[PDB]
């Protein structure tokens, strides 16, 4: 079993065996990292909001609504940025607005 | 400001004005090496700077109460359900050498899909919120000036809202955290695609805060039948999270492996666990070694726990350990008591000091049976890695039950934990980033289209808003309480009474628990039941047995009992001379 398997490493040197262990470790995590670059999730979106000056309660409502209108792909902190500038209010006020159910027909463009 | 070594911590005062508290510093601190240090008549080779205020070892009386401190950062874990009582157990550990205070999340926090707020009571752990975290970190600021050496507050960044708590930890100067997206999948059955996409953010936020990161490969140590056979997979779980954390942006010097010697006597545990310890440290150079102690092969005996732990400290000394966490000797007897967190520190400090300079005098026989097994474990792990690629990536390997299988890999029993790619908690919560996706904040990982609004701001996204909370703390929404009857102010009010009577406690103020040890001249079962009676007559309540040991079948039985004293004493009616 293990002796059969270990065939091709047996004459690998410690430097080769180590560099090979990390070489493959790297190739295994890469697809994971890419998935991480091109995609988003609710907790991530909520966290962007928290940093943007929103409370956990307010953040939930925006992301809960963002998901309904199918807008995750654009970014929840982005929905709150474009609506802030468009209607000329503070990031905070336009984020409160949205949380409460407002400016959602508008955000869709 | 404030803090007299003879006055208790005013936990009533620490809880006030938490809306205006700010962490005093950020990130991890290590111990300052103190070269050829002279304490009393002795010279120490492997010591760190002395504490300004501390409780030295009982036997330090024969030597002028000297209190030598070793080089590794020393962890103790304290989380009872009531963060407010524990702030006192913290102060006792700090005095005993612990400079890494680690706090367990209330049962099920992994599944909280968002932060919680305020201070409800915990179950088998503290509920981690901002008030509570600001509280404990404010108390540690005091406690660390008292002792004269910084203390790393640590907690957990797991769950379906890891990224959430990463922020809050970043804001509130939590110094260290666990972060390993493999924990979510294997033990909490959170969905793997969302779990790993989340860890990218989680980890970035953590790297921004300069926090230290501990992984959870050691978890596979416990949930595992014959722990010595798990050694190829440990290397695999340590490697995945490390190369991952590394490529996210985290510094190699802030990435800690959580490495526990898998065995304990009567196994020849040194012989078994040492090649592994060496293999790991050779294969992971430049990464940190956070040694933990044995919990799986534990039982009701404190004595036994301690001896196995000293052997655990011995694995660390023979090799290397940047942090040396501890486990209470009573871990298998009950939920840790004040006196036993302190035993854990004392013992860790005592053993390390007694082995000062040991490696100037001893060494590893690096060729022999040792190097052979160091080589074999390495091969077995590389093999495991080869098969995870062949099967076409990490998700497929998980789904095929590659992990948590009780076989000494390449051996596979089929008893491993299989999660579905498309299933779990949080399935269907991944969303594709669109071309014009943006996020106006520091510490964001994935694709962030910033150019569109300003080509210049690409590397400072938060300047679209004149600072995210990481630059502008005053933008942090602070919640105080969200429950009127379940919070710290009710709990503290409940017992104003006590702050001029007194009673014994193990975890919570005046909980009335005590420990009784006795010997009975009869077999165990009977001995045990006869034992309850004696305790009852002694006026204790809620009596239960927590340890039986056979001295010899017929001759005798040692019994140990935890029980509640149903009354108080008065410090003012105690006749005390000089
Ligand atoms: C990597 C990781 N993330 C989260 C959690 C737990 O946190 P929640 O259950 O609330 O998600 C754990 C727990 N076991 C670790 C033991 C610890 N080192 C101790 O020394 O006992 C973990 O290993
Ligand atoms: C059961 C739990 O619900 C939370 N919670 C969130 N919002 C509220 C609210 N408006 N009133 C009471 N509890 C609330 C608490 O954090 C609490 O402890």
């Amino acid at each position: 079993d293990f002796q059969q398997r270990r065939a091709h490493l047996a004459n690998l040197s410690d430097e080769e065996l180590q560099t090979r262990f990390w070489e493959m470790a790297e190739k295994i995590v890469d697809p994971l990292l890419d998935l991480g670059k091109k995609n988003t999730t609710p907790s991530i979106e909520r966290s962007v909001l928290l940093r943007m000056g929103f409370s956990s309660l307010e953040a939930k409502a925006i992301v809960d609504k963002t998901m309904d209108r199918g807008l995750m792909g654009k970014g929840a902190g982005h929905i709150v940025y474009k609506i802030a500038k468009e209607k000329n209010i503070s990031v905070r006020e336009a984020g409160l607005a949205l949380s409460e159910g407002k400016y959602w027909d508008d955000a869709i463009q | 400001l404030q803090l007299r070594v003879n006055e208790k911590l005013d936990v009533e005062n620490i809880l006030k004005d938490l809306d205006k508290y700010t962490p005093k510093r950020r990130g991890w601190t290590w111990r300052q090496p103190a070269e050829n240090l002279q304490m009393g008549p002795f010279i120490y080779k492997d010591a760190s700077t002395p504490l300004e205020n501390s409780v030295a070892l009982p036997s330090a009386k024969y030597f002028g109460d000297i209190d030598p401190q070793p080089l590794p950062v020393i962890t103790t874990e304290i989380a009872s359900g009531r963060f407010e009582d524990d702030i006192r157990r913290m102060r006792m550990a700090a005095w005993h050498g612990a400079d890494h205070i680690m706090v367990i999340r209330t049962a099920g926090q992994s599944h909280y899909d968002g932060l919680i707020e305020g201070t409800p009571q915990g179950i088998g752990g503290v509920p981690i919120t901002r008030k509570q975290v600001r509280a404990q970190r404010k108390a540690l600021d005091l406690i660390e000036e008292e002792v004269g050496r910084p203390i790393n507050y640590h907690s957990y960044v797991s769950g379906v809202a890891g990224p959430d708590i990463a922020v809050m930890f970043a804001e509130e100067g939590v110094n260290g955290a666990h972060q390993d997206p493999q924990y979510n999948v294997l033990y909490r059955n959170i969905n793997m695609i969302r779990s790993f996409i989340d860890a990218c953010e989680s980890k970035t936020i953590m790297a921004w805060a300069d926090m230290a990161q501990i992984d959870g490969a050691h978890n596979a140590n416990a949930t595992a039948r014959e722990a010595w056979k798990v050694m190829p997979e440990l290397m695999v779980q340590h490697a995945l999270n490390s190369i991952f954390s590394l490529k996210v942006g985290m510094k190699k010097s802030n990435i800690c492996l959580s490495t526990v010697p898998p065995t304990a006597p009567p196994a020849p545990s040194m012989y078994l666990d040492l090649p592994y310890a060496v293999a790991l440290r050779e294969m992971f150079e430049g990464y940190r070694m956070r040694a933990q102690m044995n919990t799986k092969y534990m039982e009701a005996s404190t004595r036994e726990a301690t001896v196995t732990h000293v052997l655990n400290l011995l694995i660390s000394k023979l090799t290397r350990a940047d942090i040396q966490s501890t486990i209470t000797p009573d871990e298998g007897r009950n939920v840790p008591w004040h006196i036993y967190n302190i035993e854990a520190c004392d013992t860790a400090k005592q053993a390390l000091i007694g082995m000062d300079g040991l490696m100037d005098m001893v060494q590893l026989k690096r060729e022999g049976v040792l190097g052979d097994t160091v080589r074999e474990l390495k091969e077995r792990a590389v093999l495991f890695m080869e098969e995870i690629i062949e099967a076409g990536g990490y998700f497929n390997a998980v789904e095929q039950g590659f992990f948590v299988d009780s076989g000494y890999y390449p051996e596979r029993n089929g008893d491993g934990i299989a999660r579905q790619i498309n299933g779990g908690i949080g399935a269907g919560t991944v969303f594709e980033r669109d071309e014009d996706y943006m996020a106006p904040v520091t510490a964001h990982f994935g694709y962030n289209n910033v150019k569109q609004y300003d080509e210049a701001l690409v590397s400072e996204p938060s300047k679209l808003i004149d600072g995210c909370t990481l630059e502008v703390p005053e933008k942090i929404v602070y919640i105080d309480e969200l429950d009127e009857n379940d919070n710290v102010n009710v709990r503290m009010e409940e017992t104003k009474e006590f702050r001029s009577m007194i009673k014994p406690e193990v975890e919570w103020q005046a909980d009335g628990t005590v420990l009784l040890t006795m010997f009975l001249p009869t077999s165990k079962r009977v001995a045990e039941f006869a034992a309850i009676e004696f305790a009852k007559k002694m006026n204790l309540e809620e009596v239960e047995v927590i340890n039986r040991e056979v001295m010899q079948e017929a001759e005798g039985t040692r019994i140990e009992l935890k029980g509640r004293v149903p009354f108080s004493i008065d410090i003012n009616s105690l006749v005390i001379p000089p």
